RNA sequence: GUUACGGCGGUCCAUAGCGGCAGGGAAACGCCCGGUCCCAUCCCGAACCCGGAAGCUAAGCCUGCCAGCGCCGAUGAUACUACCCAUCCGGGUGGAAAAGUAGGACACCGCCGAACAC
RNA sequence: AGCGAAAGCGAGUCUGAAUAGGGCGUAUCCACACAAGAGUGUGUGGUGUAGUGGUGUGUUCUGGACCCGAAGCGGAGUGA
RNA sequence: CUGUGGGUAGGGGUGAAAGGCCAAUCAAACUCCGUGAUAGCUGGUUCUCCCCGAAAUGCAUUUAGGUGCAGCGUCGCAUGUUUCUUGCCGGAGGUAGAGCUACUGGAUGGCCGAUGGGCCCCACAGGGUUACUGACGUCAGCCAAACUCCGAAUGCCGGUAAGUCCAAGAGUGCGGCAGUGAGACGGCGGGGGAUAAGCUCCGUGCGUCGAGAGGGAAACAGCCCAGAUCGCCGGCUAAGGCCCCUAAGCGUGUGCUAAGUGGAAAAGGAUGUGCAGUCGCGAAGACAACCAGGAGGUUGGCUUAGAAGCAGCCACCCUUGAAAGAGUGCGUAAUAGCUCACUGGUCAAGUGAUUGUGCGCCGAUAAUGUAGCGGGGCUCAAGCACACCGCCGAAGCCGC
RNA sequence: AAAACACAGGUCCGUGCGAAGUCGCAAGACGAUGUAUACGGACUGACGCCUGCCCGGUGCUGGAAGGUUAAGAGGACCCG
RNA sequence: AAUUCCUUGUCGGGUAAGUUCCGACCUGCACGAAUGGCGUAACGACUUCUCAACUGUCUCAACCAUAGACUCGGCGAAAU
RNA sequence: UUGCCUCCUAAAAUGUAACGGAGGCGCCCAAAGGUUCCCUCAACCUGGACGGCAAUCAGGUGUUGAGUGUAAGUGCACAAGGGAGCUUGACUGCGAGACGGACAUGUCGAGCAGGGACGAAAGUCGGGACUAGUGAUCCGGCACCUCUGAGUGGAAGGGGUGUCGCUCAACGGAUAAAAGGUACCCCGGGGAUAACAGGCUGAUCUUCCCCAAGAGUCCAUAUCGACGGGAUGGUUUGGCACCUCGAUGUCGGCUCGUCGCAUCCUGGGGCUGGAGCAGGUCCCAAGGGUUGGGCUGUUCGCCCAUUAAAGCGGCACGCGAGCUGGGUUUAGAACGUCGUGAGACAGUUCGGUCUCUAUCCGCCGCGCGCGUCAGAAGCUUGAGGAAACCUGUCCCUAGU
């Protein structure tokens, strides 16, 4: 599933823009992707340029300075960021003549890793194919290593015989009907939505998606409200499909809760076609939650990475800013003090810290209060005595006792639209 | 690719040059081997590369002694 | 998973094919065993999946043995080359199976979850197989 | 594969007995 | 010719071996007391070598019994297989294992020379 | 008339201080003995050894070499 | 721009350079000669018949489509059975197989759990609950081409006796002359490949084609039968056939098959055979109909929108054994409506589940046109087994 | 038929004049009946703004003291 | 870029709709200063885009006449 | 990669291929040779000082488990392993009968003078436990020789004997002396050998399936379905190299089509997570239809505006004796890169001859001849075919 061996490993923070702190969060969020293949951080270095160097990336003098460290490592992991064009990609393996890793390729063999679901793995695989095209003839294990592409004078002067067309543009036709195959193949999950989708959506079963940075807790928050058994682990990607559960509430309406795959920051913006199964999860979602850990790494740098792609795709989809909820939860045990400046940046603090804490009852009425609503305040007062006046009413709807201390006084309930309208027949 | 292998040396013929029953002349070589999987019997010496030859003439037969199998030189009378 | 520690040799010729197991052809071990009908290379993918299909269906409890080991290397020539330039390195771990082989067995008290789990094992297996008991 | 499948299970015959040139 | 005999040898070199329980030194075999001598220790008379029979069968060697470990091991059957029949399956005739089972086995044979007998 | 590399010797000769064995020769074959069974030798006695010119045929050598076929190479000339 | 007259000539000329032009030819013009250049290359090589009759392998090769020698053919001589087949006997081997606690390498559990980690007394004194690595290993059952305690079958070497012996037209040696040295497929044993290829590379006193006609596979070098000396308007057969095409047989007996299976395939299912077991069944009433059975604390609790038998949640282990489970099935706000099981009689021979035991089944899929029996047609078999009778059938054998 | 060649313009190099260069074995010729503001060669290619660093490698132009360095009548010694 | 693999680079223009085109950014795999760098009026049967006009290019083809084709008489081949 | 050695492949004799699986070798020896004579090695304690996993020489125990100079095997405990004494058996010179042996290389050396010891008498040795550690011939060196010495004497030179000099490593070794381009190319051949197409395979691809862990709000199978498994089709990339290289024209577009169904619009099904309107899903169905543009040669792909939809494929990726030449693939030129250059590019760019009168089949039309049992004529049935089949908006029905 295009895996590649790295144990152990020496980090290296490219810093092409931004802040050294910036630039060691970058590093620190490759190497946990690395950890996530499989590996062991031994330390990292710094490093502090302008554009990248159109063929070397890292420039000749660094590239000498790291297979220093290279052949003093005696492995093949070494860690820099970034995204490398096939140029790059090229100069660094002639100057290093190991395997160095790049961001792309990481989160893409990482999403291989990872993949359980046909839609997943498929997603994957034209991620690969939308990768892998531009590293065509050129990038390091290329087709056209000096062996490929060699049909070429076929036809001096003329013959019986001859393919027509480039063959480098044969070559990539290949891989150009691969992928509009594989484009072709996207499969419409609104069909399996669609039991929640018009039905329910408008059956007011209104839709709350937890939506953050990886690690940060989303299926856990899942499994937590709606006593699932959602896949936790601290690996990246630990969840792959954004799977939904039920969750009620006092007000019911079964707040079809879903989780999502995180987001880190700058993703490879190939695998969008792979996000799409969170994006439009967003897209159709009316109460975004962002999930923050209590120690968890920068004050707010992860709420800008994944906002960035959030106002991205809601801004290009439709006019919205759907409800988003920063509740800062999961903070019991977070052994760290320095919260109280952030709770100031933004007022939130409500516990359930993997249900060690269980201090939700704060959550569960935001998550609610923001955005639910029916047709609340009807008077079903009804005699009492046909058996069919308190018919359907305590069962589709919900009471909330009221007046209601006997049957023979003021009947009130906030139920759906559908059920009553002008039903309370005095 | 490329494999490293492609090599081997030329089969040396090893092996019983004259079995059990062959009548031999003083000198013929009995058996090729590379250690002593035949060990000398009587009338049978061991050369420099180990082979078994005769040093008497007559009739080869295999024994064994002492858990060792062994080449002999039976002598054949004169009828 | 299931992958040799070590091979004395790395790239060997294909296991043959013929022939009734001589061993291991009884449930030795469990209450009920996966013995098998035709010969064929279980890849330990296809172990794994028979062993994760069987551990999920009994679900919590019982006891399931693994036989064979797919210890047998294959190789495979890098793709799309020609003939020659040498063997290709490994590529997957087989275990040379023959008819009357016990591939898996397993200790369950329902005897009909034993069966069904016995049979999805044998489903996601590549040959034909039938469960066999101790009892004899 | 057809043709091939054909002309190869044309060797299970009686009067071939089973076998036939070229498979 | 007889020995709880000593040597030299054989076995297609364990059916002989290892281990255990009991027994004897007559001549011998040994241990054993010494190093003056031939001789010897990469140091040592431990060993090798040299003189004696003070002492002992405790050991070595040998006798009988143990099937405990190892050793051998069928017959049947099977696997495999030569040839043949057989349109995939198989089958027949001839050979036939390995493993296991029954079991066997605590060795057998030849030459001398010893003590006694003749 | 061979053996050898020749002084050469010659049914012998070369190798070798070494009558030590081998190499190559003494047409072939038969008998007699002496030997040794290491594959048989040694002498002795018998018959006496067969080439060489033509020429046919098959291969072959040097030539064109069974016949056809290049692109090209060289010498001398002919062409603005 | 152009006429006329001139000059530059071939490894040279001329070239505002295209390798362009230099007499319809130019990366070195043309004619003659060397010359019948040379070509491991392609082609061609002409009358006949009789006998024998290959090779496509080994080694070497500036070699790999060539060649030398060997191997194999032929013709002479010499030897003459030395050849080959079969029986027997003496042999060595380490393949198949098997085994591995017999080695070298990969595997279920108790044992020590030793070296160790926390707990440990917190002391480093001392000791165990020690779910832990739990070792070398101890003891119980499993794999290998480069493993072997073992170990065939064949094959091979040798001996012996025969057989074949008016011949295999054998073996061996020496000569004349070769050709071959591109093999193919099929069976078996294997490597490479994906244990694909009509793939590729090996072995095979293996075969056939090559170089082989004849019969059968429809047609179809390599498959099956069978090796054509010639002629017969004779006969028996081989493989294969036998309804008509197309010569007997729309053969005989017993069964199976319902799909045109036969006449293509990996399959889920059982409703065709026979099996062989097995609970209860006996016509001491079984599976069944008509069959009163419908509130036991029966809303049993769980628990509460009701939690009514009944979203759910493990229970209800009980009797004049009446036939009713604190009730699993449709429901139904919840009751209710109406029943599953068992029953109480007539119950008027069998009734279910099982390895499916094994036969024979059914689900499947390219593009000119039936199209996957050769055709027609065949199940009233002309299909499939097991038996049994005939014949038809070749260039085979026999007859002349 | 062009973006190629050429082109006018540039720069470098060579040339003291039967020059350099070229055709010739040679004579001779062209260069040129010319003279360094002329010729031949190389590259660039109107014109405008410019042509930055480097003489390490290789050519070319000068030569720094050495060392290596054939052809000779330097001919010891040695040998027949 | 007559130079860019990534590449249909990114943004703006132009189109209804612009892998082409123009202007910029330029992170130049692999521009670069007389194998000249960049501009450049004029020039070009050069290459590439845009617009006006124009139209059988096309929507979508129709019709007319000539030369054949076709028929008649004469002559009368060819590759294969 | 090429020579040599070892193993497995290798199918229990020998031998046996691959660009099959593994390694070694171009050495070390003056002792690691010869010989005589002695010894056994690993693995744990009664137990040890600094001493531990491991030193010791701790033998105290313990049965041949390590070590072989060096790869691998075959051997070696009897030792071939470990020690010492002496010595130089590379008996060198002469050499047995024998044998291993396409042609070009190996094993014993029994005998002889002369040795080596240990010793003591008997005794053994032609470098090594064994198989690698090497290179023909030619040419020349260097030593010794009782050989020849171009009239004789010597001499030069030659010869013999013993030796020396080749990474002649492409290791049977063309020469003593040698690299590239060709797209400017040419000739001799090859389908012995690639590119296109066909064929076989089907890894890849493509269509499906089989079990069903999960996703689907509770709810494997509305819709999906991983881990695994099984196949179909032969339109992808491949593999093979089987016809074709005395020529099978190569992409894209145009023209013309024709076929499959794995269906982009009718049929009901179910299911629908089908309220309706719309959808999804499979099942059936190939009748007809299934577009016009911008970018690019462009297949494709993106986009534009529409439509019931703008289906997927086969037919030599259908169709160049039907057309086009946009790219591709001759020669010119330039750019980037590589090359000290000729040139090259698996990069870019501009420019670059598309021949043929149709014989046969085929097809579209049209005649002549003869048939249809006398010669004619009108009207004719219809076996059999050919054509056509497309569908959209708006109204009511019903704002039901
Ligand atoms: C006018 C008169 C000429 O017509 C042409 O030029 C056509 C246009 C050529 O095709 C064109 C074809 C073209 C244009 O296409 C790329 C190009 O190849 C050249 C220029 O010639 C031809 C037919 C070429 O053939 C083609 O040769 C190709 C190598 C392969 C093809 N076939 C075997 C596979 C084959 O038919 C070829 C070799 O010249 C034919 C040989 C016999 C000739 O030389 C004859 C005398 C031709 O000159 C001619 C017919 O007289
Ligand atoms: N200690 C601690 N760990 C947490 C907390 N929240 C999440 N985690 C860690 O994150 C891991 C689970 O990550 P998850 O909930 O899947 O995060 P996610 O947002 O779904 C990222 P992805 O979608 O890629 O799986 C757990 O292993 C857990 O340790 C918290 O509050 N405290």
């Amino acid at each position: 599933y295009r895996q590649l061996r790295l144990e152990r490993v020496v980090l290296v923070g490219v810093w092409t823009e931004g802040s050294a702190a910036d630039a060691e969060a970058s590093l620190a969020e490759l190497a946990a992707l690395a950890e996530t293949a499989g590996s062991e951080v031994l330390e990292g270095l710094i490093q502090r340029r302008d554009k990248p160097d159109p063929s070397t990336y890292i420039g000749s003098g660094k590239a000498a300075e790291l297979r220093e460290v290279v052949l003093a490592t005696g492995a093949d992991t070494v860690i820099c960021d970034g995204e490398l064009s096939p140029a790059q990609l090229n100069a660094l393996e002639k100057a290093v003549k190991v395997k160095v890793i790049d961001r792309t390729a990481l989160i893409l063999d990482i999403f291989a890793q990872h993949a359980t679901s046909r839609e997943g793995k498929a997603q994957v695989s034209l991620a690969q194919m939308e990768y892998m095209l531009p590293r065509l003839r050129g990038w390091g294990e290329s087709m056209s290593r000096q062996a490929g592409g060699r049909a070429g004078g076929a036809g001096g002067g003329v013959g019986t015989r001859g393919p027509g067309e480039t063959k480098i543009e044969t070559d990539r036709r290949r891989i150009r009907e691969r992928m509009a195959k594989l484009r072709r193949e996207i499969r419409d999950m609104k069909k399996i939505r669609d039991t929640q989708r018009g039905s329910r959506r408008r059956s007011e079963i209104p839709s709350v998606a937890i939506v953050g940075y990886t690690n940060a807790g989303k299926s856990s928050l899942l499994n937590a409200l709606t006593g699932a058994g959602v896949l936790v682990e601290n690996a990246l990607f630990a969840t792959l499909e954004p799977t939904t559960r039920r969750g009620e509430f006092e007000d019911g309406r079964p707040f079809v809760l879903t989780d999502t795959v995180g987001f880190v920051r700058h993703l490879p913006t190939q695998l969008v076609e792979a996000f799409r199964s969170t994006l439009e999860e967003v897209v159709d979602a009316d109460l975004l939650i962002h999930v923050v850990d209590g120690s968890d790494v920068n004050p707010l740098a992860q709420i800008n990475a994944v906002r960035t792609v959030i106002n991205e795709v809601v801004a290009e989809y439709d006019i919205a800013p759907p409800p988003e909820l920063l509740v800062v939860n999961k903070i019991d045990a977070a052994t760290g003090v320095g919260l109280a400046q952030l709770r100031r940046a933004l007022p939130d603090a409500v516990f359930v810290s993997a249900r060690t804490g269980d201090g939700l009852d704060k959550l569960r009425s935001r998550m609610g209060e923001l955005v639910e609503s029916t047709d609340a305040t009807v008077d079903v007062t009804i005699p009492y005595d046909r058996g069919d006046l308190v018919a359907r009413v305590h069962t589709d709807g919900h009471v909330d006792a009221t007046e209601h201390t006997d049957a023979g006084t003021r009947i009130k309930a906030r139920v759906p639209a559908p059920l009553a309208a002008t039903l309370r027949e005095y | 690719s490329s494999s490293r292998n492609g090599r081997d040396s030329a089969a040396q013929r090893l092996g019983v040059k004259r079995f059990g029953g062959q009548v031999v002349k003083a000198g013929e070589i009995l058996v090729r081997q590379r250690g002593t999987h035949f060990h000398p019997g009587v009338n049978v010496g061991r050369g420099g590369d180990d082979t078994l030859f005769a040093l008497a003439p007559g009739a080869v037969e295999f024994g064994a002694k002492r858990g060792r199998k062994t080449v002999n030189i039976v002598p054949v009378a004169r009828p | 998973m299931l992958i040799p520690r070590k091979v004395k040799h790395r790239k060997q010729h294909h296991p043959e094919q013929r022939g009734i197991a001589s061993g291991g052809t009884s449930v030795s071990f469990g209450d009920y065993g996966i013995q098998a009908l035709e010969h064929a290379y279980i890849t330990n993918r296809q172990i794994e999946s028979a062993r994760i299909a069987i551990n999920r269906h009994i679900k919590r409890g019982g006891k399931v043995w693994i036989n064979i080991f797919p210890d047998r290397p294959l190789t495979k020539k890098p793709a799309e080359t020609r003939m020659g330039s040498g063997k290709g390195s490994p590529e997957w771990w087989v275990a040379n199976v023959k008819p009357g082989r016990v591939l898996f067995e397993l200790s369950y008290p329902d005897e009909k979850t034993a069966r069904d789990a016995l049979t999805r094992a044998i489903h996601k297996l590549p040959i034909k197989a039938r469960i066999v008991t101790r009892e004899e | 594969a057809k043709r091939g499948r054909k002309k190869r299970d044309r060797k299970h015959s009686k009067a071939n007995h089973g076998k036939r040139p070229n498979a």
